[PDB]
RNA sequence: GACAGGUAAGUAUAGGGAACCCACU
């Protein structure tokens, strides 16, 4: 969908395993916004992935 | 696509003769036994104990095409005999060698396997 | 081989049999024969063909 | 692709000789040793043996078309 | 410290394995992509001129820096996708990147109000990508992770995906530009010619060729003359100095002589002067120019102009084409003069036009960049016309909208898809041949194509010098490996250790050189340059110097070093001449090579343990090459280097030979290319046997990739029970004929047998056969597509039935499925359909299109795969595998040129025997050995049966001393054998002994692709031809052969004129006419009335049928279409 | 004169547009040419532009009889792909004569 | 009727109907293999 | 209304071309 800039896959603080959920920092504000409609669905492994906008920093009131 | 079957090699097709005689017209007491499905087996074993009998002036075999599975025995005898009871009897001597190697064999299989 | 050199060797002359082998230099200069001969009979069919 | 089932030339089995070949190389035994070894007496055997190249592994890294 | 030789063969060994380790085998094709893309489009970009429209109103458009993504692809919906190579391959994609750039956009109109603005990352069109590169996706991807996309980690890349398919740039040859060649042309008017194709570095205007002739003895003396570009005539090179603003006779021979002591040069040169004297000045010279310009100017000012333009610009454009770059124009056309002179004079022997390391090598970066020039230029005209014709009335316009990135896009695959390296329209005038798909027949076909090198001489010529294998070819290119078809000798692979630079910019050498003592050549005095020696860079004569050997000295240092000239950098002083030339060009070949000083190497024990030790120190090649023990030579460099094969000529001599070598081979079999290589003991062959085995070897059947099983290449085979041979060159480790063999060790006995494998024929051993000898699997891979081009008419997959659909034949539709395909593991014969299709007419609105498998052809669906095309139509592949087992007439090729058909097959009982139970795979009439010289072969049996007793992989490396025919023999006797591998067979048939003690052993062969089943071909009244009524052509369509010419001949000779009527007219065309009496012309026959006519004689009754060709009736219909009358006269 | 279908024959396509033939293209030209002349003939027009028409159509029939006259421009279907004259249909070896006869 | 093919990325069953877009649905993955037929097979072992 | 089972009536079980390239004898 676009350059990544960053990637960051989250991790458990004491048992190490992995969260199962990233963020992906895009080049490009507008690589992310083509991304928000195609990616949510995608097939990564054989599991099926939903992916929004990361909101815990943008939408108010958000946990 | 050309392949010919392998069992053709030793299968009678539907309606072949085994074995065919003819007179070979040049000279007397000839003949030549036309055998279908056979090779350089019994056309060696037959040839080389026709030649042991004495009585046979001629006596040998040909492939007369590798492709071919089929084998000519010419075997010219004696005015006083035949070529076919010579045949026959070199076929019998032959049966007669294989009884023998067979039961020999058998004693010294036995033997060696008691020591 | 050093700069004017007429010899045998420099000039390509194949001092081995076949079955000694060819040093790499006698190599190349037998290929480059091979090579002449091969041209030779792809333009020769052409020219006789016509 | 995998080790020949028979020589091509005299038809012993070889087929279950592959990985005890490939043991014995690992056990530092020289080819002609595990050869020996294994009972290749004739060289046509030794050929069968030796030239194998047992590209299924490479064929099995792939993954399969179906789950 | 040293290396004593016995660890020597080991050292040299280990180096080439890091060397190969470093680079690969495409490195070259690898670099000059990675190289076009990092630089040259951003050079072009660059270099493109802005553009600047009126209507007022002027705009700027300027371009400033390029953005390149990775290979996307979008659906419907526009979701970017990653194209799998292997998807790309699978749906016929195109594996391109999107291109972008910035674009600054200023107007103006009045007081000056600038409005600039700038539009980022434009996309401007796709850009194919060679797989493997720097910007391929698949880039320092792990093996593993090659093996989770499906790729083969061997696989070597260097090639493009065009629309699923294959393509390979083939490196094009020509003579390097920037370089003053001079040639004798006796057949010509002129008695020498120098020429220069001058280039600058980068630039849309092609090379501009400038000839300086020597015109033929016989007024009084010899005239030199110059033809230039956009010139009709020769020009005076005096007028031409003249123009160029040296009227002082003194002046044009300090530039063009530089020892006026040689009287010999001033008189040869003085009827030039004389010739060139009433113009003496410069405008009168440039009107002369001007006068003399294809479309001379009435004006004698714009006639000047034009000159002026045409001497700046078009003249030596990498001398210069900024004003004031008249001095160095002047200078160089004194040095090409100057060379001319030396050469008619005999003083400088001839340039020699196929001495190779006076040709360039444009690999795919060249290529693509002059392409992509081309297209750039294409689109910012597109967008100027554009947005002017919008800003014509007084409206602005859109950019993006005047931006046609379908320009870029379609022309680059259009390029590299038909190999048309051009303009689409300029199809002719474009040269094909470059971009062949790729050849994946098997691994080292694979390796051989990605090495190919091409002359574009042209195949029809027949002269054999160029065709002749060269000297200079040496370890630069495979002597062996070329097409013995009419492509000999045109067509060339590249040697293992080969190497091509991608080039680089030449500002830091000339930096350099100006901090050096070297002096710039307008700072210098004429007189300095007779002694001193001229300096040249890239064909630009920058200066001169004083102490060339102590500069030559430091080059080399520098280089070696690595400090501020990279290793791809040539330098050569010619010590005869006063010449240093340094090339940082592209395409200039090159191979490694070991140094040596005084009479040692430079490379060091301690050199090869590090080497040894790579894995974990991390020591590699590079580092060799930064310590400097090793450094790369091109073919110019080659010329003045003293060259050793091996430490043993450095070693000390009774009568030392050369005693001041230079450089060192790092071993002879170098020089063999990857065809070559696989050759066991080449160096006991005779050559034309090397040749062809370069060819049979492409053609081996084998693994040709490791992924194979999911990749649907059209036309594959695969061996059952493929080997690495027995007798190995140590260089097929590179080539990783281990990891892919193509070929079966074998047990031949050279003997006649029944005479059934005579006249260069093989005997078989059935039984081997059936225990899988040689057995092999082929896959074809057939590809549909139902199409919505039309609401009207439409395609679409089904199981048609005969209700419905009226375009069926007898064929049973019931293999399909409900969606018109056929499913995996399902039999099928020739002419069965597979793929059910059918399309709405505009029995009973349909029409069948179905795909029918190949006639004659036979095997079981391998599987079957449904995509998506690019335009969302569904689109099925479908591989069909048969098995192949080896029979009467399939080829085989040992690896010394000796191949034959398979005459006969006997079972292992008829097969002969030794003492052992061993028989023979394969006999092999020993008559093949004695003209063809292949000893080698003979030899690679010995070795083999030698190494099969021992446990070990026999070393048939070309030139190793430590291997020869004694010690095999010594060897093979004490493993119990005859010492000359000769054998007691028994006949098989009899059992008897064989008087004869027949030669026997091990063997590698392979089998080639050609096989009898896909040859094999027959007819009897087919379809034929639409426009003739002739049997069609070709087997695939059960076409009918050529009675050609010259049969026609020997059937006359044969006096069988019956049998040639039969053959040419009642066997081929029979047809019938009806033709007028009176005017002999075909009339109008209704055979259903009876009623025959002729309109020009409107008379009924005579008329005459004729029996004749259908060819010659339609030969006398075209004529009366010329308007010619061949009445017929059946009187 | 103009040959019959058979001597330029058209291939029905797998798509449902017929495929015309390099001769019938040529003719298609051809008779263009030759009514635009016929009207500017008809209805008065500038001699200058009549022999143009005729220039063009002069260039038109000669490369429809042979599409390699040297100097001249050479007839292009579409795409730059240059026609099939009748010379070149009979030149040489591959012609109707040497090839077909 | 039912036609089951094989993803090639996630190597999943599933229907597919004529007309119907070429699309898995589990991953949108648009490569897909018919299933190996169900027809009686024999292999003579020559 | 839906859905599961049974009876009756009707339907369904003619062929390309060119160009180019590669490879072959
Ligand atoms: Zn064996
Ligand atoms: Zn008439
Ligand atoms: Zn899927």
């Amino acid at each position: 969908y676009g350059p990544i800039k960053r990637i960051h896959m989250v991790y458990s603080k004491r048992s190490g395993k992995p969260r199962g959920y990233a963020f992906i920092e895009y080049e490009h504000e507008r690589d992310m916004h083509s991304a928000y409609k195609h990616a949510d669905g995608k097939k990564i492994d054989g599991r099926r992935v939903l992916v929004d906008v990361e909101r815990g920093r943008t939408v108010k009131g958000w946990r | 696509m050309n392949a010919p079957p392998a069992f053709e090699s030793f299968l009678l097709f539907e309606g072949e003769k085994k074995i065919t005689i003819n007179k070979d017209t040049k000279v007397p007491n000839a003949c030549l036994f036309t055998i279908n499905k056979e090779d350089h087996t019994l056309g060696n074993i037959i040839k080389s104990q026709l030649l042991k009998d004495p009585q046979v002036l001629f006596a040998g075999y040909k492939v007369p095409h590798p492709l071919e599975h089929k084998i000519i025995i010419r075997v010219q005898t004696t005015p006083d005999y035949s070529p076919q009871e010579a045949f026959t009897n070199a076929i019998t001597d032959l049966i007669s060698e294989l009884s023998l190697l067979e039961e020999r064999f058998r004693v010294a299989i036995k033997d060696k396997q008691e020591g | 081989f050093i700069k004017d050199d007429y010899g045998p060797e420099s000039r390509g002359f194949v001092e081995n049999s076949y079955l000694a082998g060819l040093t790499p230099t006698e190599f190349f200069f037998h290929a480059m024969g091979g090579r002449e001969g091969l041209i030779d009979t792809a333009v020769k069919t052409a020219e006789t063909g016509y | 692709m995998i080790i020949p089932v028979r020589c091509f030339t005299c038809g012993k089995i070889v087929g279950n000789k592959w990985e005890a070949y490939l043991g014995l190389l690992q056990a530092e035994y020289t080819e002609g040793d595990a050869l020996d070894a294994l009972g290749l007496k004739r060289y046509c055997c030794r050929r069968m043996l030796l030239a194998h190249v047992d590209l299924i592994e490479k064929l099995l890294n792939y993954a399969p078309l179906e789950k | 410290d040293e290396i004593t030789p016995d660890l020597w063969q080991e050292a040299c060994w280990i180096v080439i394995s890091s060397y190969f380790d470093e680079k690969g085998l495409v490195r070259q094709q690898l670099d000059s992509f990675d190289e076009f893309i990092q630089m040259s489009v951003q050079r072009i970009v660059e270099d493109a001129p802005p553009i600047d429209l009126q209507a007022p109103p002027r705009y700027l458009l300027k371009f400033e820096q390029i953005y390149l993504s990775k290979p996307t692809h979008w659906e419907r919906d526009g979701a970017p996708s990653p194209m799998m190579p292997n998807e790309a391959r699978l749906r016929n994609l195109t594996y391109s990147a999107p291109l972008y750039v910035d674009i600054t956009k200023t107007v103006i109109k009045e007081g000056e109000e600038q409005l600039q603005t700038q539009h980022q990352k434009t996309f401007i069109g796709k850009i194919p990508i060679m797989l493997r590169s720097t910007y391929c996706l698949l880039n320092g991807l792990t093996d593993r992770d090659l093996c989770e996309l499906n790729e083969c980690p061997l696989d070597p890349g260097g090639y493009f995906i065009i629309n699923g398919s294959e393509k390979v740039l083939i490196a094009q040859e020509k003579m390097a530009t920037n370089t003053v060649y001079v040639f004798a042309k006796k057949d010509s008017k002129y008695a020498y010619t120098g020429e220069c194709r001058s280039c600058l570095e980068n630039s849309s205007r092609p090379t501009s060729t400038i000839w300086v002739s020597m015109l033929a003895r016989g007024a009084i003396g010899q005239r030199i003359v110059a033809t230039l570009p956009y010139i009709k005539q020769e020009v005076p090179i005096i007028i031409v100095f003249r123009a160029l603003g040296f009227v002082s006779d003194r002046d044009i021979l300090e530039h063009i002589i530089y020892d006026f002591e040689d009287p010999e040069m001033m008189e040869m040169v003085k009827p030039s002067l004389d010739e060139a004297f009433v113009i003496q000045e410069q405008n009168v010279a440039l009107n002369f120019i001007g006068s003399r310009g294809a479309k001379p100017g009435v004006t004698k000012e714009k006639r000047i102009k034009y000159a002026k333009e045409v001497l700046q610009k078009e003249m030596l454009p990498h001398v210069g084409v900024s004003d004031f770059c008249e001095t160095k124009k002047a200078y160089f056309l004194g040095y090409m003069v100057h060379r001319l002179l030396l050469a008619a004079l005999g003083r400088r022997e001839l340039d020699d036009r196929d001495h190779y390391g006076n040709k360039r090598l444009d690999l795919a970066g060249p290529l693509l960049a002059f392409l992509f020039r081309g297209m750039f230029k294409n689109l910012l005209k597109e967008v100027r016309i554009y947005a002017q014709k919008f800003i014509d009335r007084g409206k602005d316009f859109n950019l993006e909208l005047a931006i046609k990135t379908r320009i870029i896009s379609d022309g680059l695959k259009y390029s590299l898809a038909t190999g048309n390296w051009g303009d689409q329209k300029k199809a002719h005038q474009a040269r094909a041949g470059v971009s062949q798909v790729l050849n994946r027949l098997t691994f080292a076909s694979t390796l051989s194509h990605l090495r190919r090198l091409n002359s574009p001489i042209g195949r029809d010529g027949k002269l054999a010098k160029p065709r002749q294998l060269h000297n200079t070819l040496w370890g630069m290119v495979c002597p062996a490996e070329t097409p013995e078809g009419h492509a000999v000798g045109l067509v060339k692979n590249l040697a293992l250790m080969a190497y091509i630079s991608v080039g680089s910019q030449p500002s830091p050498i000339l930096e350099f050189l100006e901090e050096w003592s070297m002096e710039n050549l307008e700072e210098i005095s004429p007189a300095a340059i007779a002694d001193a020696t001229k300096i040249f860079v890239n064909g630009c004569w920058v200066g001169i110097h004083k102490d060339p050997e102590q500069l030559m000295n430091t080059l080399r240092k520098l280089r070696r070093q690595m400090d501020i000239i990279v290793s791809e950098v040539s330098m050569i002083r010619d010590i005869r001449e006063r010449e240093i030339r340094i090339y940082t060009d592209a395409g200039r070949i090159c191979r490694p090579l070991l140094i040596v000083e005084k009479q040692k190497l430079l490379l060091k024990k301690r050199h090869i343990d590090q080497l040894k030790e790579r894995e974990y120190n991390n020591y590699s090649w590079q580092d060799l090459v930064a310590s400097g023990v090793v450094e790369y030579i091109d073919t110019l460099e080659e010329e003045t280097v003293m060259l050793a094969m091996t430490p043993d000529d450095l070693q000390e001599k009774e009568v030392a030979y050369c005693s001041t070598y230079t450089h060192c081979e790092i071993h002879p079999s170098m020089i063999l290319g990857v065809c070559a290589s696989i050759i066991p003991f080449p160096d006991h062959n005779q050559s034309p046997r090397n040749t062809y085995q370069s060819a049979m070897g492409k053609q081996a059947m084998g693994v040709y990739i490791t992924n194979f099983h999911v990749r649907m290449d059209t036309l594959a085979h695969v061996l059952y029970y493929p080997q690495k041979p027995l007798v190995t060159t140590r260089s097929m480790e590179y080539l990783r004929f281990r990891e892919l063999p193509a070929g079966i060790n074998s047990i031949v006995a050279i003997a006649s047998y029944t005479g059934y494998n005579q006249e260069d024929s093989v005997i078989m051993n059935r039984s081997a056969v059936d225990r899988g000898f040689f057995r092999s699997v082929f896959y074809r891979s057939y590809k549909e597509q139902e199409s919505k081009k039309g609401f009207d008419q439409e395609e679409v997959f089904e199981k048609p039935t005969r209700e419905t659909c009226q375009g069926m034949r007898h064929a049973i539709y019931d293999k399909l499925d409900d969606d018109g395909l056929i499913a995996p593991g399902v039999r099928v014969s020739g002419d069965d359909v597979i793929i059910g299709k059918t399309v709405t007419l505009p029995r009973y609105t349909k029409r069948d299109c179905s795909t029918f498998l190949r006639t004659s052809e036979t095997g079981i669906v391998d599987q079957v795969m449904v995509t998506l095309n690019q335009e969302g139509y569904k689109f099925c592949k479908i591989r069909v595998r048969s098995v192949r087992i080896p029979q009467i007439g399939d080829k085989f090729a040992s690896r010394h040129g000796q191949k034959g058909t398979c005459g006969i097959q006997y079972r292992q009982e008829d097969m002969p025997f030794t003492c052992e139970g061993i028989t023979p795979d394969i006999i092999i009439n020993p008559h093949a050995i004695p003209s063809r010289m292949t000893i080698g072969h003979l030899i690679e049996c010995l070795q083999g049966k030698v190494s099969a007793n021992k446990g070990e992989i026999g070393d048939a490396t070309p030139f190793n001393d430590a291997v020869n025919v004694q010690k095999i023999s010594n060897l093979l006797s004490d493993y119990g054998y005859h010492l000359r591998g000769n054998e007691v067979l028994y006949n098989g048939f009899t059992g008897r002994k064989i008087t004869s003690q027949i030669f026997i052993g091990p063997t590698y062969y392979q089998r080639l692709k050609h096989m009898v089943d896909d040859k094999i071909h027959s007819r009897a009244r087919g379809p034929i031809q639409i426009l003739n009524r002739q049997p069609m052509e070709g087997r695939s369509r059960d076409g009918g052969l050529r009675f050609g010419e010259m049969e026609r001949d020997c059937q006359i000779a044969h006096g069988a004129a019956q049998f040639l009527r039969e053959r040419l007219f009642e066997a081929s065309d029979p047809y019938q006419v009806h033709v007028c009496n009176l005017c002999g012309i075909m009339a109008i026959a209704n055979t259903r009335t009876h009623t025959y006519e002729c309109r020009g004689c409107r008379n009924k009754t005579q008329i005459s049928l004729v029996r004749m060709p259908y060819a010659c009736k339609l030969l006398f219909q075209e004529l009366m279409s010329m308007s010619i009358a061949p009445r017929m006269m059946s009187v | 004169p103009v040959p019959p279908l058979s001597v330029r024959p058209a291939v029905v396509m797998q798509g449902s547009a017929r495929n015309q033939d390099d001769l019938t293209h040529k003719l298609a030209d051809i008779v263009k040419i030759n009514n635009q002349l016929r009207r500017n003939e008809q209805n008065g027009a500038a001699a200058h532009v009549i022999a143009e028409d005729v220039k063009l159509l002069q260039f038109h029939v000669a490369t429809m009889v042979d599409n390699e006259l040297p100097g001249l421009p050479r007839a292009m279907q579409k795409s730059g792909r240059p026609l099939k004259s009748l010379k070149q249909r009979l030149k040489g070896k591959e012609g109707r004569v040497r090839g077909n006869l | 009727q039912p036609m089951i093919y094989i993803c090639g990325e996630c190597h999943t069953e599933n229907e597919i109907k004529s007309r119907d877009p070429i699309r898995c649905r589990e991953c949108g993955y648009r490569i897909m293999y018919k299933k190996r037929t169900k027809r009686l097979v024999v292999f003579d072992a020559r």
